[PDB]
C-alpha cells in the first residue's frame, strides 16, 4: 500500500505497474509462441499434421 | 537457301509434298495424317494407338513374318507415332528403295488384317505399357498436365487410353476408326532427301489412288477447349528428383500470336546443369537458377494444337528445400514479360530464333517431319523468308501485350511429381502470376 490503507501511494504505484505489466505480458505471449513453434499447432483431430501442412 | 518444297495433289485429294537434297543418299518418305487420339470418344479412347501396333502385325498379302523380312530386305527401317492430333508412318531407306517403301506403307495403311488373334495378343502388350510409362517422368508429367488443363475434354485424354478400353477394343471399332479418319483429304505423302517429286507423285497414283475421300472435305489443320486452372500432385518421397510443370493456355498453330509466344518462350529459354555452356546463358532465369543451384534443368515450351495450346515450363530439381524459390523466381521472370521486357530481350530472342527455326532441320527425317507437320497444321509449307518476316514483325510491345493477356494474373495448370513437399499450395503458386509492386 505504501501506508496503512489504500490511498494516494497505492494509486500511483498501481498506475506505474499497470502501465508496465502489459509489456511483460506481451513478452510472455511471445515466449509461449516461440515455445510452440517447435511442435507447431495441434489440430482438432489430435493427430500429427506433419503429413498435410498449409501456409 | 534451301530447295523449294514442291506440292501436288491427286484426284481423291491426297497431297504429295517433297523436298530434294542431292547431297544425301538416304530418303525419308511417309504419310502424315491429320488425325490422332483426339478424334476418339471416351468409349474408343486408345484405338488410334492400338491400330499403330496392328499396322505392323500383317496385311492381306504379307503376313507378320513376311512384313518383317520385306523391310529387312529394303535395308532401312519403318517408324510410326500417334499423338493427340497427328499420326505419322514413315520409312527411311536408300535412294532407290523408295518405291518399295511407298508400297509397304500403302499396304499397312489400306490393307491391314486386324485379325482377332492379333488384337488379342497386343491387348496384353499394351496392357503392360500402362505399367512402364510410369518410369518416363517427363511423359507422366505432361500427360497429367493435359489431363488437368483440359479436364474432361478430348485433348485431356491419354493416347494409350484406359485399361478398360484396351480389354474391349474390337477389330470392328479399329476398322471404323481408320475408315472415318484415314481419308485422302487428311493425309499427306511426304518425301525428303534423295527423292524426285515427279517419281513420288507417280508412286502415289499407283498405291494411294483408291483412298476414300471424306464427305465434307475441310482444309488441312482444321479443328472448344476450355482450360481449367488446376493442379495434380503426385508426391513420391522416395524419388530424388522433383519434376514440375507449370502452364497457361497458349496459342494454336494459326494464332496471330504464334510467333510472339515463341519469342516470349525464348526469352526464358532452357537450362541444363550438365551442359557446359548453360552457366553462361543470357536468360535471367538461367542466371538465377545456376548461381543458386535451384534446378538440374528447366525447359520452356509452347505446345500448339489446332484450336488451343499450352505455354509453360518444365523444371527438374533435387533441391527439395528450395523448390519454393525455384517456382517463385520462375514466375517472377514470367511477370517481367508483362512489366519489364524491352527491345533488349526481344531482339536477343529474335536473333536466337531466326537461326533456331532453321537449325532444327538438320536431317531428312527432320525435314520430312517439318513438311508433314506444317502441311497438316497450316495447309502449306511456310518458306523461311515468310518465317523471317513474321519473326521480324514481333516487337517488344507485342510481347508485353501478349504476356499481359496470356500470363499476367492468369490461372495455371500445375503438375508436381516426386519429393514436392516444398511446393506450396495452388494459391501461393498462382499469386506469383502477378506483382503487387506493378
Ligand atoms: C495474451 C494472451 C495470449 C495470446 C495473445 C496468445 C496467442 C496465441 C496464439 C496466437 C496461438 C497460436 C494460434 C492459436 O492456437 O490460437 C496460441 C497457441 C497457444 N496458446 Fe496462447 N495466447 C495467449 C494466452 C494463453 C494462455 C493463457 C494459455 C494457456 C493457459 C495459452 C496456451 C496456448 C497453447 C497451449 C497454445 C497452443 C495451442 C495449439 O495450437 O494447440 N495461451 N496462443
Amino acid at each position: 500500500w505504501g501506508g496503512f490503507s489504500v490511498g494516494n501511494p497505492t494509486l500511483q504505484r498501481f498506475f506505474a505497474l499497470h502501465y508496465l505489466m502489459p509489456f511483460v505480458l506481451a513478452v510472455f505471449a511471445l515466449l509461449h509462441l516461440i515455445a510452440l513453434h517447435t511442435a507447431g499447432s495441434s489440430n482438432p483431430l489430435g493427430i500429427t499434421s506433419n503429413v498435410d501442412k498449409l501456409s | 537457301v534451301s530447295p523449294k518444297t514442291r506440292t501436288s495433289n491427286l484426284k481423291n485429294g491426297l497431297t504429295i509434298a517433297s523436298e530434294s537434297n542431292p547431297l544425301v543418299q538416304t530418303a525419308t518418305v511417309g504419310v502424315w495424317i491429320d488425325a490422332g487420339s483426339r478424334n476418339e470418344n471416351a468409349y474408343n479412347n486408345g484405338t488410334a494407338h492400338f491400330f499403330e501396333h496392328l499396322a505392323f502385325k500383317g496385311t492381306d498379302k504379307r503376313s507378320q513374318h513376311q512384313l518383317e523380312l520385306d523391310i529387312e530386305n529394303m535395308g532401312g527401317h519403318l517408324n510410326a507415332y500417334t499423338s493427340r492430333e497427328s499420326t505419322v508412318y514413315y520409312a527411311k531407306s536408300f535412294k532407290d528403295d523408295v518405291p518399295k517403301s511407298v508400297e509397304i506403307l500403302a499396304d499397312i495403311l489400306q490393307h491391314s488384317k486386324l485379325a482377332e488373334s492379333a488384337i488379342d495378343r497386343e491387348r496384353e502388350v499394351i496392357t503392360r505399357e500402362l505399367e512402364e510409362v510410369n518410369k518416363q517422368y517427363e511423359e507422366v508429367v505432361f500427360d497429367h498436365l493435359h489431363a488437368t488443363a483440359f479436364m474432361n475434354q478430348p485433348l485431356g485424354r491419354t493416347i494409350l487410353g484406359p485399361r478398360e478400353n484396351i480389354q474391349t477394343i474390337t477389330n470392328t471399332e479399329l476398322r471404323k476408326f481408320i475408315t472415318e479418319n484415314y481419308t485422302a483429304d487428311r493425309m499427306v505423302l511426304v518425301g525428303a532427301g534423295a527423292v524426285d517429286h515427279d517419281a513420288l507423285v507417280e508412286l502415289a497414283e499407283k498405291y494411294f489412288s483408291h483412298l476414300p475421300s471424306s464427305q465434307s472435305p475441310v482444309p488441312l489443320g482444321t479443328p472448344i477447349p476450355n482450360f481449367v486452372g488446376s493442379e495434380v500432385r503426385l508426391r513420391d518421397d522416395t524419388m530424388p528428383v522433383a519434376h514440375i510443370a507449370i502452364a497457361v493456355e497458349g496459342v494454336s498453330w494459326t494464332s496471330e500470336d504464334y510467333y510472339t509466344a515463341l519469342v516470349a518462350q525464348a526469352i526464358i529459354g532452357n537450362y541444363d546443369r550438365a551442359v557446359g555452356t548453360s552457366r553462361h546463358q543470357g536468360s535471367r532465369l538461367s542466371n538465377i537458377v545456376s548461381e543458386n543451384n535451384l534446378a538440374n534443368s528447366f525447359q520452356s515450351f509452347s505446345t500448339s494444337y489446332s484450336d488451343t495450346g499450352l505455354w509453360g515450363i518444365y523444371l527438374t530439381s533435387e533441391n527439395t528445400t528450395q523448390i519454393d524459390d525455384l517456382v517463385h523466381f520462375t514466375l517472377k521472370e514470367w511477370n517481367r514479360l508483362s512489366t519489364s521486357v524491352s527491345n533488349l530481350q526481344v531482339e536477343r530472342a529474335k536473333s536466337q530464333l531466326k537461326a533456331g527455326l532453321l537449325l532444327s532441320l538438320d536431317g531428312t527425317t527432320y525435314v520430312a517431319e517439318d513438311i508433314g507437320r506444317q502441311l497438316t497444321t497450316l495447309g502449306r509449307r511456310v518458306t523461311p523468308a515468310e518465317v523471317e518476316a513474321k519473326l521480324e514483325a514481333v516487337t517488344e510491345h507485342d510481347v508485353r501485350a501478349w504476356a499481359q493477356k496470356t500470363l499476367y494474373d492468369k490461372d495455371i495448370a500445375l503438375v508436381g511429381l516426386g519429393p514436392i513437399e516444398g511446393l506450396y499450395d495452388y494459391n501461393r503458386i498462382r499469386n506469383d502470376m502477378s506483382m503487387m509492386r506493378w
